[PDB]
């Protein structure tokens, strides 16, 4: 249950977003982002700690304003799961930007 | 205070552990009645008072907060829990103490009890000493010259109490006034669907992965963890100018505003902000400039009086962290009047609104320079 | 830097294709087989002809075999069994294994090289696993004898799970030091890596050579990694060596010696059944201490062993955890017993994280056989370059800053400072109170904050008359 | 539904709540049911995006506050804030 | 990696508490409640996070007012193994009312 | 489909096929093919259904 299995159903989804709506404009790209994001998430809590125990995330964060303020630890550590997704799929964006969108030419 | 000399804490006070506490049945809703009180904010939601072991808060015990934190102290005023963070300073003597008074004293050490650095319990630091008591004045005369000096805490404290009270009931009537006032707009006012007021921009965001976009620079960031705020002309985040070449970004103008549509809503209600200086924000924010038919803060106060209903009807747009949608936020429809009809009725709103918040101008800036001058006023009375 | 981002990335490169912790021992084993591979070639043409031939003439064996003691081939070098590429089958190694640590004659440290394994599923798969592995190692290139420097990153995969950052260990070093130039430093107990004692003569070889860097250590896996890892950095046969165990129950060498440098890194929760299990309530060693450790308290028994092993001219520079208050009557008299003589000399605090993941800080304990008389709880947490440790890979010249004002006695504010001798017997023996200097010092004037507010109110009053006379629209 | 749906816990009643006893029976006719949910149009959804649910999702936490009621008081509480400045600026000097 | 190897090792300091300071007093007896109790909980993100996701302790709370409010996530999560493991030594000292006190007697 | 079930027996009356990530809503394309006039289904959902 590594944050790296999290990443694969969040790449693996990306690719279905990319292949079967054809979207060329990266702002709707970053719509499709935000749409497999959450969609990726886990929900049960041993799979969140588990994800949470393992490499690539960190506890630290890149926005603060991304926790909301309130007495709910694992929306807290959801939203730090989807704020490093997030990063990754800007990193999967820089990917997808040419793996995909160049061979469909017919 | 003629002769004035340091006492020890732990020869005029019974400090201990709470009794057997059972607080939590699996609900706490606003329809019981005892206030519960911890350490942060003292108000947690009430709870069922009778028959659990309850201390029930009698005329004039203490408490503090907390193991490894040893800073909080609160007055239980007239009869309150007992909710399981709550060790009790009280005292075995009633004749010399009147320990409203140690509460006068106690919050004049900032100089230890400021320190949270260690996993530390701290119960030998305010268990032992010191205290200032005009002793060997008891009990004739001690607590007498001590009366002044409780007028002057208990006002002030007063002072704070009611200040905070003020605030929160101007802003409520206020925010009936915004509501009152400025709708059902009559008759017929032009019903303007939103960015059609002004061609307004996506957002754009870079990461932290090239440390030369992210060092220097002068255009400020607004991201949600600087927002909240009323008319933000900078930000603690700053992104550098050269960094727009790989940013996503566009330029806006000097009299823009911002609008957070992600993590607040849904749950809260989202706040707005007029941005004087051009500063870029990220992907899940909205920047909103109007055109030419309009005026900023009219625009600003109209999505401002009516943050509850662009919240409510598409409300859901999947069970996710996206919330009430681009395109659905986009759609929404508000009054837009006559030229006599603008620049009135948001002089009336900005002016008021300027006057009852932060900064300038402000009520509770006025409310923590007392809180300043309080701090101050008792670290001038308790010497000698 | 120089080399040190390619290197870094072409290294990191090698770590497919399933879970690190286990293709750890085979990249590492396979990389040393390629540096005893460059080694004993090297030594051997010290000169004509790079591929070498089975005319071993075995009465010239004995030779390196007490010279180096890693006496394998001329034909089945890493360079000669890795021209056969996708070679059925795997055991060959595992006999190119066999003998070159047999090397009997004399005083091995072999009984080594036993990590690589095999799994896999299949035999096939683990053939192309394994030829894979010995292709990775081939295509990292040193293009003159730090290559083995890319092993201690290699070491920090997971540190970025006890292995010790590197200029800490640097910290420790110039701790255990100075002024001190004698046989022999130094000992290790539970060294875990090979590092912290790595980086102390490593930088003073040109110092002073004396004797072993004598380690005992618990895990089995670790002391290879650790055997190898003081044998990558040029350090030569004899001496230079670990012991597999733990170092309470079964410490040698006792007789050699009273050292003249300790350092260690004891990791927490390392507990041990007692109080005692065995009889050794009336031990050799921990007599002295009056009352023995507990189980999960057995940090404190390092520092009960760490004065045997120590000279008068020696001193110990141990790690331990901050939350000491007097850790109850188990510990009290054993902080009592410490803070008896002079046998404690300084402590030092240190910055949050700078580890992998704790987030807490931990403390130096610097005790010497040495008498001036006073303690200097030398606390620290900033500076201590808390922003990172990435800067300044090479020195921080910053602890350079902190040795300094530690080497002469000093007493500084905004820093800590020396202590009176009988501070701490009035304190509860406590680690530490004394000084934490007192940062944010700020006050205000009397009435320069109100009438601001006054005029603000001022104006809020007219404010409130417009707001009465506006309410009718 | 969101409550109730006892929302507190389910170790009460362990047997049956006879709670979702309430939910069926309410489901059992047809009605139209306030400060829960209820029917809507058979072609509301197509007006809508085919969405699950927006309708009806019935508007709790209904409150508004009198004209000038939050503003004596106040008004009055500065009354008193101006005689404590004065206060303030004469006991300034011990 | 369980919540029980923490509460053994709770249960083993405050065997060790209360057979070496023979204490007799109960308000004494949870002052070395909680000598013993942050005393026993672990400290690297790993075990927390493997204790986390264990049995017994749980993501809900006893008392809100032990979270401090602050962006500390890993403090939060320290401070709920803190309040079940108090919980589990009032348990606890309800064995050792009558556990080991009354072989004491010489 | 991986196989050649596009048009199978039963998910022809949904026009297209549901993908990986989302087959939630195959079981409720297979719920109708097993079911009388008379019967009803009662199956459960994520709620996070906008269109997808």
């Amino acid at each position: 249950m590594t944050y790296n299995n999290v990443f694969d159903h969040a790449y693996e989804m990306l690719k279905e977003n990319i292949r079967y709506d054809d979207i060329r404009d990266t702002d709707d790209l970053h719509d499709a982002i935000h749409m497999a994001a959450d969609n990726a998430v886990p929900h049960y809590y041993a799979d969140i700690f588990s994800v949470m125990a393992s490499e690539g995330i960190d506890l630290e964060f890149e926005d603060s304003g991304l926790m909301p303020d309130t007495k709910d630890v694992i929306r807290i550590l959801q939203a730090r799961i989807y704020e490093q997704l997030t990063i990754d799929l800007w990193e999967d964006a820089e990917d997808l930007l040419n793996e995909y969108l160049e061979e469909v030419e017919e | 205070g003629v002769e004035v000399e340091w006492l020890p804490l732990g020869e005029i006070t019974k400090y201990e552990q709470p009794t057997k506490y059972l607080v939590k049945a699996k609900d706490y809703h606003d329809t019981y009645t005892i206030p519960v009180l911890t350490a942060g904010k003292t108000f947690i939601l009430g709870y069922t008072n009778e028959t659990h072991g309850i201390y029930q808060a009698s005329k004039a015990p203490v408490i503090i907060f907390d193991d490894f934190t040893t800073a909080n102290k609160w007055v239980d005023f007239d009869f309150k829990a007992k909710s399981s963070a709550m060790k009790m300073v009280t005292s075995c003597d009633d004749n010399k103490t009147l320990l409203k008074y140690v509460y006068y004293w106690l919050n004049t050490l900032p100089s230890e009890f400021a320190e949270g650095d260690h996993k530390r319990q701290w119960i030998s630091n305010y268990s032992q000493k010191k205290i200032p008591i005009p002793c060997p004045d008891n009990p004739e005369k001690s607590l007498a010259i001590q009366s002044e000096i409780v007028r002057i805490l208990d006002k002030f404290t007063a002072l704070t109490a009611e200040l905070t009270a003020e605030l929160n009931m101007r802003k409520k009537q206020y925010n009936y006034y915004r509501d009152q006032l400025l709708s059902f707009k009559e008759g017929e006012v032009e019903w303007k669907t939103l960015g059609e007021i002004g061609k307004w921009y996506g957002g754009g965001t870079p990461s932290k992965n090239k440390i030369e976009f992210w060092e220097n620079g002068s255009i400020p960031w607004i991201s949600p963890k600087d927002m909240g705020r009323t008319l933000v002309d900078s930000s603690e985040d700053y992104i550098t100018e050269e960094a727009v070449l790989h940013s996503s970004t566009k330029l806006i103008p000097a009299n823009s505003i911002a609008i957070v549509v992600r993590s607040s809503i849904l749950d809260k209600v989202l706040p707005s902000a007029l941005i004087k200086v051009p500063a870029t924000l990220n992907q899940d924010m909205k920047a909103v400039i109007p055109h030419e038919n309009i005026l900023v803060k009219y625009i600003y106060h109209m999505i401002g009086s009516r943050g509850s209903d662009i919240l409510r009807a598409a409300k859901k747009t999947g069970g996710s962290v996206a919330s009430i949608d681009s395109k659905k936020l986009f759609s929404f429809k508000i009054p837009v009047p006559n030229i006599n009809e603008q620049q009135r009725i948001v002089e009336i709103l900005d002016k008021f609104d300027t006057l009852t918040n932060s900064i300038t101008e402000g009520l509770p800036r006025e409310i923590e320079l007392r809180q300043k001058q309080y701090e101050y006023y008792r670290d001038l009375l308790f010497s000698f | 830097a120089e080399l040190h981002r390619q290197i870094w990335q072409i290294a990191n490169d090698v770590r497919g294709s399933v879970d690190g912790w286990d293709f750890k021992q085979y990249v590492l084993g396979a990389l040393f087989y390629r540096f005893i591979s460059e080694n004993f070639s090297s030594y051997i043409e010290a000169t004509d002809d790079i591929k070498d031939d089975a005319i071993k003439t075995k009465g010239y064996f004995i030779y390196p075999s007490q010279l180096f003691c890693n006496v394998a081939a001329k034909a089945n070098t890493n360079d000669r069994l890795n021209a056969d590429l996708n070679s059925i089958f795997v055991a060959i190694e595992s006999s190119a294994y066999g003998y070159p640590s047999e090397a009997d004659i004399k005083g091995l440290f072999a009984d080594f090289d036993t990590t690589s394994n095999r799994l896999g599923n299949t035999v096939k798969d683990k053939n192309a696993r394994l030829a894979a592995v010995l292709k990775g190692v081939e295509g990292l290139k040193l293009g003159i004898d730090l290559f083995g420097d890319a092993y201690e990153f290699l070491i920090s995969n997971y540190a970025a799970e006890f292995f010790t950052p590197q200029h800490v260990s640097k910290l420790i070093a110039q701790l255990a030091m100075h002024g001190q130039t004698h046989v022999n430093k130094i000992y290790d107990p539970a060294a875990g890596s090979g590092s912290l004692l790595l980086q102390a003569k490593k930088q003073f070889d040109n110092h002073i050579i004396e004797e072993g860097f004598f380690g005992q250590e618990i895990n089995h896996t670790t002391y290879n990694l650790a055997r190898m890892n003081m044998f990558l950095h040029n350090i030569n046969y004899d001496k230079f060596d670990i012991k597999l165990g733990n170092t309470l129950t079964e410490p040698h060498f006792r007789d050699e010696k009273p050292f003249d440098a300790i350092v260690s890194n004891p990791p927490y929760s390392v507990k041990w059944i007692g109080s005692d299990d065995p009889t050794l309530i009336n031990d050799e060693r921990f007599a002295p201490a009056g009352v023995l450790a507990p189980k999960s308290k057995a940090d404190f028994a390092f520092v009960l062993h760490a004065l045997n092993y120590l000279s008068a001219k020696g001193r110990a520079a141990i790690v331990c955890f901050p939350g000491i208050f007097y850790r109850g009557g188990a510990e009290q008299k054993i902080r009592q017993y410490l803070v008896d003589n002079n046998y404690v000399e300084t402590v030092i605090s240190l910055a949050p994280n700078l580890f992998f993941g704790t987030t807490i800080a931990v403390n130096i304990l610097v005790l010497s056989k040495h008498k001036t008389d006073t303690n200097v709880q030398f606390i620290d947490a900033s500076e201590l370059f808390k922003k990172e440790t990435n800067n300044n890979i090479l020195t921080d010249a910053h602890i350079e800053q902190i040795m300094q004002v530690f080497a002469s006695k000093e007493d500084v504010a905004h820093l800590a400072k020396s202590v009176a001798f009988e501070t701490v017997v009035a304190n509860d023996y406590n680690l530490s109170v004394s000084s934490y200097v007192e940062a944010k010092d700020n006050r205000e004037i009397i009435d320069i904050a109100e009438l601001n507010a006054e005029l603000k109110t001022t104006v809020s009053k007219i404010d409130q008359l417009r707001k009465d006379i506006d309410a009718i629209v």
